[PDB]
């Protein structure tokens, strides 16, 4: 239900990102900023020299993103246009959850 | 303007529906109305101050919808919404504000500021809703040109005069006549003198009376009107009129005898009330007229007798008064009453910021100078000020 | 009756929520409540007035309704429906008025008018809505029998009433005792004078009292009790008993000695103070009893004791009082009070059409013999015509 | 706590908006928020009272839900439904008087009763709907911490002070120079009397000065203020400092010379008017301090010179005095003033269940002692309590 | 008694680190340690008071679990907490209170009241937790 | 607010927890929480100081991150950290002391500075973690409202007050009966002294009583009260009341007879005891009242008898005493004590920058001046000013 006005890039800075400072459910609000960072964590100097760019423990075995990738999921379901449309959608994003 | 005034209703009754709880059902009718403002905004930019102690804050905007469509508000949309508006509650006070200063004789019933002359703009009309505060009520209907009214409980329409009036005097001030009052706010006192106690008056009678303009017509007015003026009960040592000396006033107070209140409108008596003390209205008015009597008292004991000798020394000076009191009336322009806080939000904002005197208002909103010389061009900008007060008190007191 | 209600919160909550810019969706709610008036009403023919100065109109409808469209309101939009709103509103204006004279005497407290006997029919009943406003709330649940109430600011309980009462007295009235008061909207001012100053008296106290009755009970009052009547603190001459003569009053004041208030409740004292001044709250009462002291100074300066010789003649009279207001009270039954304007609408409708004087209401609304002799027919009379001034004041002021 | 409150305007905007006739459509948002409440409802129990002359009733919930299957309301449609509502009307009173008398100090704000306490759970949240009502409006934004906001008229911040301080004096009591004053409610009275009529003071005049402290800042404060002190303008027998005589006072009024009246807050002059009588305001402040003098008259007519002698005795005692009050202002904190009932609701309910003095209110309420100590616990529990009384107000007065 | 110590550290170290905005991270190793207590208790009901002028008010349990699920702290999980504490708060005051009056002589360093003496129980123990105070 | 806080025990737990070897996994949970922080930063610029000889530096970020599936950490990763906390650490300091001098009335409770303005932010929110900082732990739950407090070794609850009270004195100042005392800190030393050694007194006693009045409730105090009050036990020359002359005491000190410290809260006496000296506890007061007695020795050796002649000239002056010392206590409300260095880093800050006095604090934030009219601003400034320093203080001492 957000902007309706679907959106309108021309070439600024992180397209994807933006969203954040104009979006009203906390929950898809982190899943903007994190995915709009986790830059690759590129500094790595390991067990005698091994520039090898890393990444978030958070990404490694502690999982949540995942599980806030899902949460913010578990509540995107409402109106807009014709029917066939949200229960289609929806529906799979379901699949992804359970 | 009528802008400005939804862009509260929008947020009390908006920081007062929307709370952890409530259904959606509850404020979908709101809701909408809500979003609808945020797109007309998004984008354009502000400014405010400029004058004294106000700062010159800028505002941007750009912000998002509220699609988080869920039955029941769940705490977290609450604050995501808070958030929100705390930008619009500190930005409506520095947009009052703003505009709650400045001034303009070539007519100030219209928008001044840099921010204000934008709002009335076209492309920001589609904003409007629920009229029910009483002052906006009466800002519409008087911009369409009709008869407007508002509500006062103890009115503010006697600008301060305390004074007196020797209808006979001497130099040595002990053998006086006349009246002395004190007109002030919503009340009215007033005290007829004669040292001699009618004496050598045709019937031992001395006829006073009191006369009274309103500044502007007060309707509907629920009075109360006692006999006896306590203020002017007691010995006095007063200043002479031309200030070169003092007098002495010994009262002994009588009751005032045919007294005669007239509420007149253009000349015209509208109503009139012969000795009538405790509860009246006076239906329509701008002139109050207050017509009493001394009569000597044709009997006496012997301590009344000795109060009032056929010859001079007078010592015990014979007093008659009317108090006059209106508890509550209905005036088609804006006043000062004893109940709102509309003059004193203007005065003090002014005072706070440092604002300096202007061309139209008298030196620090003075209600006395304001209401003495109530021109059309003041009563223009009051009743802009003071709705503006009033919407700014819907969400900030 | 209910039915007139409606009619206006109707309007209000229109010429107030419908302006060139709001959503539809602010008043989907609101448009339709509207229209439903509008079929009802064409085709049925009305007429109104014909008592005094006071014209007789007649009235037609077959107005048309209202297109539920457009998204955004259009100027075009408001104009067309503003002028069927004029009409309305002469309409109601035309309409109160002319069941705010009539009066019965039993089953007076219904509808007389040719216009409203109409309205409480069935087929009209369809209308009702937001019953929101102080008085139609109080209306209902008093129809179904419940307990009802207003609020009030400085009250209108007390008829005026200002005498005194010879306790102790001679032909020459040099060595007097007994009590002068006024009793006057909320205001009771009581002062109790012995000439004498309590010198042949037991304990060399005298006791003083003031009853006052209510004509009815108020709750829940807030009240400010003073020491000192400063209405009776000063020099006066009044007239005897038996007005063949006058007397001669110099008070010196003293403060109250043992002072008592009781506020009871048919016979039984509800609450009580002892000698307690400031804000006290007397929560359900039809009597006040104030019962204070002077009693003779056991110690005195010679400026004093110079006041109070052991022989007449006494020419500084003591004297003790007490000032009692009622601030803020509840009752069940409608009053005038210090911010209400009902009883000055109903008084002002009246006298502006010269409307004839009726076998209810005492010549000209005179409140005080009103709350004097305020029977049941009175007040359900008075009810009746304070909840149409109210309804009316949501449109006209 | 909030909770509480949808209680209500539930059961108004229901009591009011649900009678025989209305269209379903201004009740769809309605009908929805009730039913929500009586299944959160539905099976729990609750405790009311048990202390004092507080009936200990119990109460089950067991009740349908709505027809929302018909379109213009059926008479049947009401009292199936009003039958519904008297018992939650008998039930809120029993909940608002059972949380209108428990106090504590450590933590006096929160909720106590076994009522309440219960509601302040999570599982009834689901409630909370339109909180336009002025006093839930405060409570919010405090339990946020904000610049919050209350509106008065006459307030009643002094507390009830009357006596003297003699500056100079002697044993006869025959030559002295002081202040008298009354501080109660929302008014100051003060003069300044000097029985030599500064006959030895430089430059022939008597400084005064009467200084107040506030217990709350008070803002927007609008303020009749106005010479001379009538309560101390007549004869009066006073005691003596030490209770051990009495004095006498002659009062003769005279102007008084070179006013000053300051509104200072933490000791900074925020507000300050020279000899200006009328209406002023005071935008926020703390304390009053009123400076005023004596001048004796530099030029007499023979009855002046009269009363003041070059030598003793003293008999005419020059008086010169303010009166100052304030008719309207806002408060952060919660206070007593002439229009709102809350006191009076809070006090009467607990006289008449003969409920014992606590721990943090004076017995009584008295509203002196509480303000004279208003300690933050008694502030807390005051707003608490203050506010159930404005709930209860909705539904019962 | 080990284990009324727990019952703290856990709340302090928790109405601390639980904010209006956070960081899963900053308690996964919390979190769970709280949980586990939840359990422990549920089911079982308590007494305290019966003295002088100590009220005796009663203690059931019945609460639901931690969303172990977000990353970052959204209010609405704050608030659905703090009311689960405030229970647990305003409890152990009445706990403290009813054991910290209650002398004994003979076997006087141990436990006392009908609250306590059924924490030392064995079902508890699984609680203990930074013993640092 | 909160939001500051936590840049702190983020550096704290991290110039700590991060060292030259540690394994990595006790650090996993850090230095998560960590980046976290240099993402929301970087790219919003911040401004430092504008006022006094307060610098004013400018701030911009972009900072690579760090590490995470290492094991133990080299050297090398150190020195590329520190270099980048040292930045937030100079940049800490410039902002505590930014905000750590602004201050304001109407709202001086919250932030000022254009610094702190922009953390409230809420897209900053995302970083507020581990709040068992004894301060910040205080100061939400003020936030959200509730049984706050701190704890205070020889808090500093008295103003410092030094003075006596003659109650029996005459020109010579040879025969005096009164008591001097010293109220500092945490401490008050009275005496009462009678040169007649209450040879003339009922029962030969002399009553002498002190009583404190905190500025605010301290509970859970520990208290010593010891007999004699060494500081009024030597000879002394002490100026007259008027200031006119200077008489001499010279005490010979008596143990104080029927000594009662009373600890009252609101009037009430919460605690007594009765001549006991040692430790006491006071568990809630807001007054302290000392009541001693002076008791002539009813046998006397020569030596003895010799001090205390029938008649005057009285050479040595009977003395009892008292001192009681607050050694802890806890106060709802922030006050300075022996232990925290908050009163003097706030202090220090402004004495070393110049700041100018500001509307809220007493010039150099001097303590005797600030408790004695303790305002809620200058609570609510000094909560916040406190807070800061506390923050600060985790990093730079
Ligand atoms: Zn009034």
């Amino acid at each position: 239900g957000m902007q309706r006005m679907h959106y309108r890039n021309g070439d600024p800075q992180t397209p994807f990102q933006i969203a954040e400072q104009q979006i009203q459910n906390f929950q898809v609000a982190n899943w903007l900023h994190f995915v709009n960072n986790n830059q690759f964590r590129q500094v790595v100097i390991d067990g005698v020299l091994n520039q090898v760019l890393n990444d978030n423990i958070r990404n490694g075995h502690v999982i949540n993103q995942l599980m806030e990738a899902l949460m913010q999921l578990s509540r995107q379901q409402f109106p807009t246009m014709p029917v066939d449309y949200k229960r289609s959608i929806q529906r799979g994003i379901l699949l992804l959850s359970n | 303007m009528d802008v400005l005034y939804s862009l509260s209703k929008t947020l009390k009754d908006a920081r007062d529906k929307i709370v952890e709880g409530t259904l959606y059902s509850n404020v979908s009718d709101l809701i909408q109305q809500f979003n609808q403002m945020i797109i007309t905004m998004n984008g354009n930019e502000f400014q405010t101050g400029g004058i004294g102690n106000l700062p010159i804050r800028n505002w941007n905007f750009d912000f998002g919808l509220l699609g988080t469509t869920l039955l029941n508000l769940d705490a977290n949309y609450v604050e995501t919404a808070r958030n929100t508006i705390d930008y619009f509650v500190d930005f409506v006070d520095n947009v009052c504000m703003d505009e709650m200063v400045r001034e303009s004789q070539r007519n100030g019933i219209a928008p001044q500021s840099d921010s204000l002359r934008k709002l009335s703009g076209l492309k920001f009309k589609r904003i409007n809703f629920d009229n029910s505060s009483e002052y906006i009520e009466n800002w519409n209907l008087q911009n369409r040109r009709q008869r407007t009214g508002f509500t006062f409980h103890k009115p503010n329409i006697f600008p301060y005069s305390a004074s007196f009036t020797l209808n006979r005097s001497q130099p040595a001030h002990d053998n006086l006549m006349g009246t002395m009052w004190l007109n002030a706010g919503s009340e009215i006192q007033v005290a007829g003198f004669d040292y001699s106690c009618a004496i050598n008056a045709p019937a031992n009678t001395q006829q006073f009376e009191h006369i009274v303009q309103l500044r502007r017509v007060l309707t509907t007015a629920t009075i109360t009107l006692l006999p006896d003026a306590e203020r002017f009960s007691f010995p006095r040592v007063i200043n002479s009129a031309d200030g070169a000396t003092t007098w002495y006033f010994n009262p002994v107070i009588l009751r005032p005898n045919n007294v005669e209140v007239e509420f007149l409108l253009n000349g015209q008596i509208i109503n009139t009330y012969q000795a009538r003390f405790g509860t009246i209205i006076a239906r329509n008015f701008d002139t109050i007229r207050l017509s009493f009597q001394l009569m000597r008292p044709p009997n006496m004991t012997p301590a009344v007798a000795a109060l009032f000798p056929n010859a001079q020394p007078f010592e015990h000076h014979a007093t008659v008064g009317l108090t006059l009191r209106i508890e509550s009336a209905v005036c088609e322009s804006v006043l000062a009453d004893a109940s709102e806080t509309m003059l004193a939000n203007v005065t003090s904002v002014r005072q706070e910021y440092a604002i300096p005197v202007g061309p139209v208002f008298p030196p620090g909103m003075n209600w006395t100078d304001l209401i003495t010389n109530y021109s059309p061009s003041r009563e223009d900008n009051l009743q802009r000020v003071f709705t503006v007060a009033s919407i700014r008190s819907m969400l900030v007191k």
